[PDB]
RNA sequence: CACCAUGUUCAA
RNA sequence: GCGCGGAUAGCUCAGUCGGUAGAGCAGGGGAUUAAAUCCCCGUGUCCUUGGUUCGAUUCCGAGUCCGCGCACCA
RNA sequence: GCGGGGUGGAGCAGCCUGGAGCUCGUCGGGCUCAUAACCCGAAGAUCGUCGGUUCAAAUCCGGCCCCCGCAACCA
RNA sequence: CAGAGGUGAAAUUCUUAGACCGCACCAAGACGAACUACAGCGAAGGCAUUCUUCAAGGAUACCUUCCUCAAUCAAGAACCAAAGUGUGGAGAUCGAAGAUGAUUAGAAACCAUUGUAGUCCACACUGCAAACGAUGACACCCAUGAAUUGGGGAUACUUAGUAUCUUUACGGGAAUAUCCUCAGCACGCACGCGAAAGCUUUGAGGUUACAGUCUCAGGGGGGAGUACGUUCGCAAGAGUGAAACUUAAAGAAAUUGACGGAAUGGCACCACAAGACGUGGAGCGUGCGGUUUAAUUUGACCAACACGG
């Protein structure tokens, strides 16, 4: 334990989850374009 | 088959539960023998005191200090 | 562990007469060059000449390792910390005539020479002797504090370390190039070349100790039987083949 | 949270250098910086007192005049590996600042 | 069983014993002074039916006693010692059976010639097994 | 009270109805063979007692029963008779235990 | 250095 | 059809060759503090027969079954 | 038209006459503050159904009722 | 010559077709141990064998030259760890993905044996770090003691010493000792500051007694560094960057408890160890729960259950 309370999942894994969400959103717009 | 050893001094109760005692013993052999006046450290099960005798039946091993 | 082998042979089943291994062995003597007083150090075994496998072809080229204190059988403890290797060049009956291979300081001695707050300086010198032997010298030196010194370290300036290296390289190349292999080995096992280095390199930098930590022969001339006989002088007789 | 050590646990001031190459821990192989690792140079006897006596009794070369060889290792530990092996322990806040410059 | 050199009775005939003591097994390996010809090699796993006891000091002592028995038949009555640990990129700490093997050689009756530690030391190594977080036990 | 969760009255009733008999026999037992010991003397058995039972170094009612395959009650009765005729001698005696031995010469 | 998960809602 | 192998405890096997049936796992018990580890009992008419080396799991001749590789004119 | 399968509450062996097995589940008692995991025990079978053979049928021979496959081509 | 390896124990794995081990070698690719430090160099990222080479860089020394040429900076430019991308090599070790064996209630997790991309090199991209001193740059003042690295100098008072070791050629030498000095990384620290922890000529000081200069960022917690647009990128992504809606706290540092499969020192058979005698299995007495009943009165669930005498 080096950090304080995250009030959520690990920020690195939330950032990765957001990272994959942006990938799938730009693939859904590509197929409509 | 067995060699008698005389407990020279008690080195303290060994391990958890304190049922094993670390002792220093002197091998009781005739004068001029290879085992004469030689000393080893041994683990003893049971109540032991100074000037107590044990039949070691194997004098090559030495107990790890503790 | 005992009784844990699942696949003994990779082919199956068990194929011997319980032949004894040492019944086929023959005992030999390893003879050092004439600059060591204990000439017949070490004993070895080898198979008898059976068929076309001549025992002298497998004995040649073997490298035998011995302590310098045991070979020179005298002098102080400074040579109890050095080990010398000899390569077998010829088989004279039951004698193994050898030639100098390498010398090295034992691992305990070298590891104990290291102190923290000084500088450790290493020099590798490659020279060729008069008879065509190429050697690598591997000198090591350490700085020391002066008696007056109150400082917390005795590190050296890098230009004094480079000066120490170039002087050591000059003296070693100047000396060992003119001499033959037998004289070169005498200079190394008798510490005469070592003391010349410390005497001339201490004016450059205060040195706790300067020693040659490993000599190895890296290139050898073509075999000369007369040169091997000259290097061994009077070869002591071997009683290994004699009847008992 | 709060800064535990002005050292930050390593022997690297702010403007001394940027990067110190890591070493493999002696025990588990964890890559830790060379100035941060807990380094101990040990000199160990190859045999204990009783075992040395038996071997030196059978040795023509070893005895009172000639000592037996020792083992010289520079051991560098990860912080987790040094605390678990008890070569180093947690200290009171006041006692944390005291340093030893020589082996005691 | 004879099989010795042509030396007088009581003469010292020297071998080299290579004691490789790791934390999983111990080797007691007797060769000549060139290391090329081996007389006997007994390991601690050749004495114990269990696998967790191959590094035990008792197994090393038992292996060192079989070494002396065979070395007496080969004419070897003295030994130079070369102890080593795993070395290389792995641990330099000697295994549990190193001292037990050496002491058993002297006690069983053997002249101990010279002792040297020959564990492989790298002047610079390759990457050690495990990650940069090491073994996470 | 530890009222079990989700335990029914039908669950209760089915539990007691199946709780009769079944689980038992926590010991191995290791039964033995019966001892067929005669309660009265036969002609050949009584002949053995008068001849074979003497010159036994140790004589005890339980020993004689183990030899002649008879009860200890009549084994002790015969031993008391052999003492009345001085064929065996009594070394240790109490209410519960008697020890006999052969006479010298 | 075998394995050792969890604890319904408010309020003392 | 021809040359080889294997048939042995409840399962997987080594036999000594030609005077004497055993190991690991399984089952039961004891040392054990959870396995695991150690100690003891486990328990097989040695594929079916004949020739029986003093006596045959062993040596040999015939049959049965199974794995190999090879031969095929009613 | 051809071939295979219904077995304790679930899934699946045995289907090589004389018998039902394995894992999970259920129940009882332990451990725990308590539940789970873990330990010690127990109970639970029309072997789909209707007949036939046999001294004897999950097991063999037919009918039926379901379930799943493969075929359904050249016009 | 019979195992080796590996582990908490094992197994996957290698092995009489000779593994492991031993000696001297050969090949290739990484890396440069000990020395290695609250040490040095660099704008940062970073940078440890030797020798030979190229251009540099700071500090020091100077009675050299010049004469405001400077500080900080939107825009713009160059560099930037690791991972990642492209094309050629290389491929020893280690090793994302994957495979196998364990552990487990589960455990393509930690552990074990392997193993692809990677890891290494050249050229070209990328520009996302706890890229940290979580501390912008320049300038001034600022108390103390012991040190350390590089270059020099000496041996309200009119002036205040001192040695040691080596010494035939990178040598009119090298290192030491004492004193001073400029520059650098710092340690234990008098004001002062600060919510505190702590900082302190190395400020987080000289600030309600608020003004040396320039620049970047922030405005309760989320939504969210998300959406849209746009620029750049081979891609991965990078830069810029909201709103609707939601919420009473989210945070910071210290204090006292409590807890820890964190450490230390003690203690207790309501703990264990060495044991004894039992209880758990049987019958029965009794209490408790359930079932039953018109009612089977009720409390209590280690510290309830021969307890409420
Ligand atoms: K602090
Ligand atoms: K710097
Ligand atoms: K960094
Ligand atoms: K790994
Ligand atoms: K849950
Ligand atoms: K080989
Ligand atoms: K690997
Ligand atoms: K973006
Ligand atoms: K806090
Ligand atoms: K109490
Ligand atoms: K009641
Ligand atoms: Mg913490
Ligand atoms: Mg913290
Ligand atoms: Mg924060
Ligand atoms: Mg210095
Ligand atoms: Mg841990
Ligand atoms: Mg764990
Ligand atoms: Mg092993
Ligand atoms: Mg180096
Ligand atoms: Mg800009
Ligand atoms: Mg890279
Ligand atoms: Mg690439
Ligand atoms: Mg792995
Ligand atoms: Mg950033
Ligand atoms: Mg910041
Ligand atoms: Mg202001
Ligand atoms: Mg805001
Ligand atoms: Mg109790
Ligand atoms: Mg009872
Ligand atoms: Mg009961
Ligand atoms: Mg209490
Ligand atoms: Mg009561
Ligand atoms: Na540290
Ligand atoms: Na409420
Ligand atoms: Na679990
Ligand atoms: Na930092
Ligand atoms: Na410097
Ligand atoms: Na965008
Ligand atoms: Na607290
Ligand atoms: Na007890
Ligand atoms: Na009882």
């Amino acid at each position: 334990g080096t950090v304080s309370r995250p009030r959520g999942m690990r920020p690195k894994w939330h950032k990765k989850r957001i990272k994959r969400l942006k990938l799938r959103r730009r693939r859904m717009r590509q197929r409509s374009k | 088959q067995a060699q008698v050893g005389l407990i020279i001094k008690v080195l303290g109760r060994t391990g958890s539960r304190g049922n094993v005692t670390q002792v220093r013993v002197r091998l009781m052999a005739e004068a001029g023998s290879p085992d004469y006046n030689r000393t080893i450290v041994r683990n003893v099960k049971g109540p032991c005191k100074e000037n107590d005798m044990l039949s070691l039946m194997e004098t090559e091993r030495e107990a790890r200090r503790l | 562990a005992l009784g844990k082998n699942k696949r003994i042979s990779k082919g199956g089943k068990r194929g011997r007469g319980k032949a004894e291994t040492m019944a086929r062995k023959e005992w030999y003597d390893v003879v050092a060059p004439a600059n060591f007083e204990k000439r017949q150090f070490a004993k070895t075994i080898c198979n008898k000449t059976q068929g076309t496998r001549i025992a002298a072809d497998v004995l040649r080229g073997r490298v035998f390792e011995a302590n310098l204190a045991d070979l020179n059988q005298s002098a102080g403890e400074e040579e109890a910390y050095r080990k010398v290797r000899f390569t077998v060049q010829e088989v004279q009956g039951r004698n193994l005539l050898t030639q100098f291979h390498s010398m090295e300081v034992t691992t305990d001695k070298m590891a104990s020479l290291l102190r923290k707050w000084c500088t450790t300086m290493e020099t590798t010198v490659e020279v060729k002797t008069a008879d065509g032997y190429t050697m690598r010298l591997f000198v090591v030196a350490f700085t020391k504090p002066q008696a007056n010194q109150q400082s917390r370290n005795c590190y050296a300036k890098q230009r004094l370390v480079k000066w120490l290296r170039m002087r050591i390289t000059k003296m070693i190349k100047r000396r060992l190039s003119k001499v033959q292999i037998k004289e070169a080995v005498s200079l190394l096992t008798r510490n005469v070349l070592s003391d010349a280095l410390v005497r001339r390199c201490n004016p450059i930098l205060p040195l706790r100790e300067l020693r040659i930590r490993k000599v190895r022969v890296v290139r050898t001339p073509k075999f000369d039987a007369q040169a091997l006989l000259s290097a061994h002088g009077t070869i002591p007789a071997s009683v290994e083949a004699d009847q008992r | 949270m709060t800064t535990k050590r002005r050292n930050h646990g390593r022997s690297k001031p702010a403007h001394s250098r940027g990067r110190v190459k890591p070493i493999h821990c002696f025990n588990c192989g964890r890559l830790t910086p060379k100035d941060k690792a807990v380094g101990r140079f040990v000199v160990r006897r190859m045999l204990d007192a009783a075992s040395a006596r038996d071997v030196a009794e059978a040795s023509p070369v070893y005895g009172a005049n000639f000592p037996m060889p020792r083992l010289y290792m520079k051991q560098r530990f990860c912080i987790a590996c040094a605390i678990h092996s008890r070569t180093v322990r947690a200290r009171p806040v006041g006692n944390r600042k005291i340093r030893y410059t020589k082996k005691v | 069983k004879a099989y010795g050199p042509n030396v007088k009775k009581g003469d010292l005939v020297y071998g080299v014993v290579h004691i490789f003591a790791s934390f999983n097994d111990t080797f007691v390996h007797v060769t000549d002074m060139s290391g090329r010809e081996t007389y006997v090699k007994v390991t601690g796993g050749m004495k114990v039916k269990a696998d967790r006891d191959e590094s035990s000091p008792y197994a090393a002592m038992m292996a060192a006693q079989d070494v002396v028995a065979r070395c007496k038949e080969c004419g070897i009555n003295a030994l130079h010692v070369k102890m080593r640990a795993v070395g290389g990129v792995r641990t330099k700490s000697p295994g549990p059976g190193a001292q037990a093997a050496l002491r058993a050689l002297a006690r069983a009756g053997m002249k101990i010639g010279r002792i040297e530690d020959v564990t492989p030391i790298p002047t610079d190594s390759t990457r050690r097994k495990g990650s940069r977080r090491g073994r996470r036990l | 009270p530890p009222k079990a969760g989700q335990t029914k009255k039908a669950k209760m009733e089915a539990a007691n109805k199946g709780a009769k008999k079944t689980t038992k026999k926590w010991s191995k037992g290791q039964s033995r063979e019966a001892l067929q010991n005669a309660v009265m003397f036969d002609k050949e058995t009584y002949d053995k007692l008068r001849s074979e039972v003497p010159k036994y170094k140790l004589i005890t009612p339980s020993i004689i029963s183990d030899r002649l395959k008879i009860a200890v009650s009549i084994a002790a009765a015969g031993l008391k008779q052999l003492c009345r005729e001085k064929l065996i001698r009594l070394v240790s005696c109490s209410s519960k235990t008697r020890v006999y031995t052969r006479i010298v010469q």
